[PDB]
């Protein structure tokens, strides 16, 4: 139904949120193997920027990722400023507010599309930033579980996306009636 | 014996063989999202 | 819904031979079942065709003498050979 | 018991002395302290006369007759390497997975999703355009393209086939990476081959005439399995035969032991069967008795060992 939609997109515009901006600050991303903090060769937790250590003489000590140790620079440039994974954050926001001020200024029905287009294009910035994580860290490991907090918001970004073009085609097509 | 006695000197495509076909493919569907909305 | 029993096979048929598809199912439960099908397909013809591009680049045993006859063997009339044999204690 | 227990018995008898079996302390054979430059093992045990003689697989070396006396051999033999039979890893049951990584394939699902979804949004949004392709339909038109399986509809707008295009490229290139790949995916027999690598684990006996032949021997390919020996990790070296055999056993064939021909044989005919001698013997060697050097037993040793020749005690000990 049509008051069903609404519920269920706000809910999952939350629930990509969140889980987008859990993953963007945690760092468990890749479990393996390297140092806590030095200036020998244990397991870490190594998020987006953080590096910390599980097990250790300093289990617990986190330093910083030094991402910079023409091609790589770039892609060592996009990857240190994590701008697709931060992007997505930044326009998966966006498309709440737009869904959100689809009920005060109603009747606009393009509110509803542009909150479509943020969504989907979340879901694109997304992806990018993913192969660029992968693509980097590559020159034993196991992803962890912001990694897959992160696809998960892709997930369900692309899925309201959905709802969101679906619920305007609808408008259109009532006030067409 | 100081020279050469003591002498001390198929894998899966992984994305970063294929990460541009993806570059690609993203940068396409954005495109496309645009020419739509110009429209 | 054209899927009749010898679309259906039809229908399977060319999608193994990697050809046309015409009728394309269109219900759920077809495109599960024709989706499955499309990803046999291409894991096995990729094999077929993998292996083969290999194929393209790349009596025995003394029981084996004693249990047949058709390649009939012997020794030099007068030799170790034929004395080993004469005097072996090996069944074979 | 055994062929040195049976040996000693009839040696005994032909030498002509009384005698009683001790197990060398150190466990080895005999080797001069690289360092220390004091014999260990059983030539230790007759150098310093704490043995009268050494009914063992002791290998007759200069060194060893230069420090001890020996009989003639008992025994001709040569190093030889074993390995643990192969039994490749059967294959997965998801092995089909394999040319493209795990990441490549998890790309691969978003990929899908994405343009499954983008071309739905293009396509019908606008409503200036009002089957065609909706959610269901979008997903079915992507996954064919994949698949290669053929369209049924395509799209029609200029944004449609942008989205179409760059789907079909990117399908051509990851599929046709994928054929090409499992092509490649299905595309040591001596000392020789063991020298010319290093991944396959190998070693010696790490206190002996093994270690001590690779140390001094003057061949290519020996003194290049030494150099990588003397260095290979985890320390290719060991105590015992049977610790180098286990080595060969519980490496799945990831470690080959160089033993001496008889004890590869040996281990060979011993359960599991799980071993094989393959490569030719390193070296044309033999096993004597040995005494301590200038000993009295060394010329009774040395007669008894040709009595038990000329009967075959010692080759029928062997078999
Ligand atoms: C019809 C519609 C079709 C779609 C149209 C056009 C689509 C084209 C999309 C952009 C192409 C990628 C750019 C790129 O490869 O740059 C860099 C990586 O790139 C990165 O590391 C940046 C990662 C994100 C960029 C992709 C945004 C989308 C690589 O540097 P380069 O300068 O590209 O040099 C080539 C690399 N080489 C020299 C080492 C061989
Ligand atoms: C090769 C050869 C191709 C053979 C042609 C397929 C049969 C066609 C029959 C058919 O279309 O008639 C009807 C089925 O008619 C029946 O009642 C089916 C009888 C059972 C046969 C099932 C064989 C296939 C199963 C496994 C064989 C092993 C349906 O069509 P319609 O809607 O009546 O028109
Ligand atoms: C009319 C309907 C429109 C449909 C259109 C769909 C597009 C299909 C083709 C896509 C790939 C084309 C992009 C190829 C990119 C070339 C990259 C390049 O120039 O390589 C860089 C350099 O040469 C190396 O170092
Ligand atoms: C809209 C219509 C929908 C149609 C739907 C049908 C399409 C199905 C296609 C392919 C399935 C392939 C399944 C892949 C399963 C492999 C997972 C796996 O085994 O991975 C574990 C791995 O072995 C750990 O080491
Ligand atoms: C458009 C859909 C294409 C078909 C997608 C195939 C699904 C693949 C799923 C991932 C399997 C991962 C295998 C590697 C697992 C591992 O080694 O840990």
């Amino acid at each position: 139904d049509r008051g069903v939609q609404m519920l269920l997109t706000t809910v999952g515009a939350f629930a990509a949120f969140s889980l987008m901006t859990i993953a963007v600050g945690t760092d468990y991303w890749l479990y393996s193997r390297g140092v806590c903090k030095t200036k020998e060769e244990v397991m870490t937790h190594s998020g987006l920027w953080r590096t910390c250590c599980l097990e250790g003489n300093f289990k617990g000590l986190c330093k910083q990722i030094d991402h910079f140790p023409t091609a790589e620079y770039f892609l060592r440039a996009v990857r240190a400023s994590s701008i697709f994974p931060i992007l997505s954050v930044i326009l998966l926001f966006m498309g709440g507010l737009c869904i959100a001020a689809s009920e005060f200024y109603k009747t606009r029905h393009n509110i509803i599309l542009s909150a479509g287009i943020f969504f989907v294009s979340a879901g694109l910035s997304n992806i990018i930033g993913i192969i660029v994580y992968i693509s980097a860290n590559a020159g034993s490991y196991s992803y962890g579980w912001s990694f897959y907090f992160g696809a998960l918001s892709f997930i369900i970004a692309e899925m309201v996306g959905v709802l969101a073009v679906h619920m305007f085609i609808d408008r259109h097509k009532q006030l067409r009636a | 014996k100081w020279w050469y006695d003591k002498g001390e000197c198929t894998s899966a495509l992984s994305l970063s063989n294929v990460a541009g076909v993806f570059y690609i493919l993203v940068g396409g569907l954005g495109l496309a999202m645009l020419v739509a909305l110009i429209e | 819904n054209e899927f009749g029993i010898f679309n259906s096979l039809w229908f399977s048929l060319g999608a193994f031979m990697r050809q046309g598809c015409d009728i394309s199912p269109r219900s759920l439960s077809g495109r599960i079942v024709g989706g499955v099908w499309w990803f046999f397909t291409l894991i096995i013809i990729s094999s077929y065709t993998a292996n083969l591009a290999a194929f393209l680049t790349v009596i025995e045993s003394a029981e084996d003498l004693s249990k047949q006859t058709e390649i009939a063997y012997g020794t030099l009339d007068s030799g170790s050979t034929k004395e080993f044999f004469r005097r072996s204690k090996i069944a074979v | 018991e055994g062929y040195c227990v049976d040996l000693a018995a009839e040696i005994a008898k032909h030498c002509g002395f009384k005698y009683k079996l001790t197990i060398v302390g150190d466990g080895k054979y005999g080797a001069r302290d690289a360092d220390t430059k004091i014999w260990n093992g059983m030539v230790g045990e007759l150098v310093y006369g704490k043995a009268d003689i050494a009914i063992a697989p002791l290998t007759i070396t200069l060194v060893r007759e230069e420090v001890i006396d020996f009989s003639k051999p008992f025994m001709s033999l040569g190093i030889s390497i074993m390995i643990k039979k192969p039994q490749k890893s059967k294959p997965g049951v998801f092995s089909f997975l394999d040319p493209l990584a795990y990441e490549i394939w998890m790309c691969i699902v978003f990929a899908y999703i994405g343009v499954s979804v983008v071309l739905f949004l293009v396509s019908r949004f606008s409503p200036y355009e009002w089957n065609e392709f909706g959610i269901f339909n979008s997903l079915w038109f992507s996954l064919g393209a994949f698949m290669r399986q053929g369209c049924d509809i395509s799209p029609r707008s200029l944004s449609g086939r942008i989205v179409g295009g760059v789907w079909w490229f990117f399908t051509l290139i990851i599929i046709s990476s994928y054929t090409a790949n499992l092509a490649a995916f299905l595309t040591i027999e001596s000392a020789e081959d063991l020298s010319k690598q290093t991944e396959i684990a190998y070693g010696t006996l790490d206190s002996g005439s093994t270690k001590e032949f690779f140390r001094r021997s003057k061949i290519a390919v020996f003194d290049k399995m030494w150099t990588y020996m003397r260095s290979a990790e985890p320390s290719v070296f060991v105590r015992t035969t049977a610790e180098g055999v286990a080595r060969v056993r519980k490496s799945k064939g990831k470690y080959a032991y160089l033993l001496e021909s008889t004890m590869n044989e040996y281990i060979e005919q011993r359960k599991p069967c799980d071993t094989m001698k393959v490569g030719g013997n390193l070296d044309s060697k033999g096993y004597g008795i040995a005494t301590p050097k200038g000993s009295s037993l060394r010329t009774p040793v040395n007669l008894a060992v040709l009595k038990l020749s000329e009967q075959g005690v010692l080759d029928k000990l062997k078999n």
